[PDB]
């Protein structure tokens, strides 16, 4: 059961840092070598350099040479990456992953691919501060349709829900989108029979954590 | 300075079929250090194949990896529902670390034209400060689509963003959202608000669109 | 005669590892 | 200190060259 | 260590056609250090290609190398007479200097029946110990010939050696010779000595043989 | 151009040992690596060694290495191989051979290979004893067909020629068959118009010099 398990998502202003762990399980820690990896939005998956648990020794990717720093602690069997000086492009899923088995037949470093793969750890980098979604109605006009806008909030994310999670068929959530402002936006839509909307109540529920922000927003025809 | 292209961009394939994914290396790997890797969303991407042809623990012989030189292939014998996600090749070792760009295996179903949707701006939102105009296109196959947004007769470009839904587990399909942006100011100032959707499903495209002011 | 050598697909050459 | 390496196919691994072997 | 193993073992050939060279090595080898020798009897081997597919200085287009991992070739486009020769491929440097078997390129030419004789031993031999029996066999295409003989219609077996010259460079012919060897009381105690030839260019074996003492 | 003169033939007892010479020309003799390698009867080439004639260095083939010597002589452009404790099996064609140029980017031995080859030496190792040749005729009956068996020599070669070189056509010399006793043996043929027996005279001329045997047979029928 060969397992990484990785600290949880970060938001981080321009010019700090972050760290991240990596706590292996089901094998030999000091054994196998562990590799950082990221994936920023569209982009393609970036190496960033490999740190060996027994000696501490380590390489790093041209690009990362001097603003990262890798470390590791055998006693908790944990792997650890810090990132300094952060910039917006730094926005990404951070990877760690062990290398493959080793055989002595084998030439070295043939087993350096990334054998077993932690979750990610998301890093955000942006001078935006933590705030609320406006939640605005998308009102309903055979099948209709009909949602809630979600905008204007920071960081992601928030989940929505529909009639408590009693409506769920016919209900498409999409991903948010950046704006140039900084925040986040997106919307949830709903395919209903035209036949019900003077009967079914739709109501989307709509959380957002990290500002303790909650809102219930029934939806309906506007009495045009 | 190793650079790995893989191609197709997407393959669309139903359960059953034979997927071939090909990455295509600047640099001749005589090494054979060579993986390809597997990711959905949300998960942690997974290992498939190392050393060019060596299956990794507990993947299906169902995988197989091939090629040598500039050219190397990753192949599906026979597709499963459970293979539907994104594939990447990688050069490994001796310092050099690239991935490929990704080809994704979705899946081919029926042309599913799109029921199109558009929404005005809300008095709430108006009343806040600003507009957004959404165009909803929903349930639709394949994933190419095109909206365009026209205010006034007047061709909207670089001013709305789109988003997209992952392929639905359940009927194959996608849906997508386009959301025009403009200053309260300007919403005002215009009458007409359409959005056109062109679709392999479409005989012709279709346009949906309302009259700021009533309904 | 400290570190390992292996080959280099970019360089075409066997090369030293790295990491101390 | 650090030398010219060569790869052996007989032995499948990189190998050292010092005018002799 | 590494083998090499080469084929076809011979490549009849006719000036103008294309050759192709096989060689198949034992382990794969990513160094492409791999090389072609031309050798024709009675002179310096000469090198073709080295490198896998670099032709050595003074080498014609018409020849060239490829392959790559454990299958490698030699082609040369059109054959020209000077062409026809032994060719025999190598791995080298890092402690690997081993050559395949080779093959022969031999110039292809009509069927050619073998003109065979039969001579006896002479008194002058006989009066020594030992009787010299021997056939030829003539101007004949292809190599490929049996020679069977028989003392007293008993078939020899063990008690023969035979010789066979280089392809002939201007009519391509071969030539054969066979000696029995039998003391001189063995000699004296038979009567018919016959060499039967069986070739291509013989739809039924050819016997020749002669009866000692009386003619 | 590059040139590679190899020493004469040889032959040898079992046990004892033979040098070949290897002298160069046309190229800088100390800038090239020298390899050796041999050729048996119905055997595949085989490497011996090379030596580096700038510094002596060199590498053997587990093969060879108890037995064999390389060294060269810068002076004269000159390498030699010495092979000790002869058997049998080292009967053979033994070639010296260049390695090729190199360029500064290229990996270590990348032009190890046989760049440019001498043209051989014959080395022959046998128990057997110098020993001239009998020459018996192969009578003709009636083309027709005549010849000369030259029979139990050593060592090789013989030279044989028809009336002195001028009759050529029809002529066959076959490759010399080793015998259990350690002697060769060969045939020499030629076909002949039949009517031409007993008025045209037919002398197949022999000569083997490690033995000074020169002889000159009239083939005649009986
Ligand atoms: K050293």
């Amino acid at each position: 059961q060969v397992q990484l398990v990785q600290s949880g998502a970060e938001v981080k202003k321009p010019g700090a840092s972050v760290k991240v762990s990596c706590q292996a399980s089901g094998y030999r820690f000091s054994n196998f070598v562990i590799h950082w990896v990221r994936q920023a939005p569209g982009q393609r998956f970036e190496w960033m350099g490999w740190i060996n648990p027994y000696n501490g020794n380590k390489e790093f990717s041209a690009k990362f040479q001097d603003r990262v720093t890798f470390t590791a602690d055998t006693s908790a069997n944990t792997a650890y990456m810090e990132l300094r000086s952060l910039r917006s492009a730094d926005t990404a899923v951070y990877y760690c992953a062990r290398v493959g088995p080793y055989s002595w037949d084998d030439s070295p470093q043939d087993n350096y691919y990334m054998d077993v793969w932690g979750k990610g750890t998301t890093v955000i980098v942006s001078s935006a501060s933590t705030k609320g979604p406006s939640v605005f109605p998308l009102a309903p006009s055979g099948t209709a349709a009909l949602g809630c806008l979600v905008k204007d909030y920071f960081p992601e994310p928030v989940t929505v829900s529909w009639n408590s999670g009693a409506l769920t068929s016919g209900v498409h959530t999409f991903p948010a989108v950046l704006q140039s402002s900084g925040l986040y936006s997106l919307s949830s839509v709903v395919t209903v029979p035209s036949s019900s909307l003077g009967t079914q109540t739709y109501i989307c529920n709509v959380n957002h954590k990290p500002s303790n922000t909650k809102v219930d927003k029934k939806v309906e025809p506007k009495s045009c | 300075e190793i650079v790995l292209t893989q191609s197709p961009g997407t393959l669309s394939l139903s359960p059953g079929e034979r997927a071939t994914f090909s990455c295509r290396s600047s640099h001749s790997i005589r090494s054979r250090r060579v993986a390809w890797y597997q990711h959905k969303p949300g998960q942690a991407p997974r290992l498939v194949i190392h050393g060019v042809s060596n299956r990794a623990s507990g993947i299906s012989d169902r995988f197989s990896g091939s090629g040598s030189g500039t050219d190397f292939t990753l192949t599906i014998t026979r597709v499963e529902p459970e293979d539907f996600a994104l594939y990447y090749c990688q050069v490994y070792g001796a310092s050099s670390y690239t991935f490929g760009q990704g080809t994704k295996l979705e899946r081919k179903r029926t042309v599913a034209a799109p029921s199109v949707f558009i929404f005005p701006p809300s008095d709430e939102q108006l009343k806040s400060g600003t507009a957004s105009v959404v165009c909803l296109l929903n349930n639709f196959y394949p994933r190419e689509a095109k909206v365009q947004w026209k205010v006034d007769n007047a061709l909207q470009s670089g001013n709305s963003q789109e988003s997209v839904t992952e392929q639905d587990s359940k009927d194959s399909t996608y849906s997508l959202s386009s959301t025009l942006t403009l200053s309260k100011a300007d919403y005002e100032k215009h009458k007409v608000y359409a959005c056109e959707v062109t679709h392999q499903g479409l005989r012709s495209p279709v346009t949906k669109s309302f009259n700021r002011g009533e309904c | 005669h400290e570190r390992s050598y292996m080959f280099s697909d970019l360089e075409n050459r066997c090369i030293a590892a790295e990491a101390k």
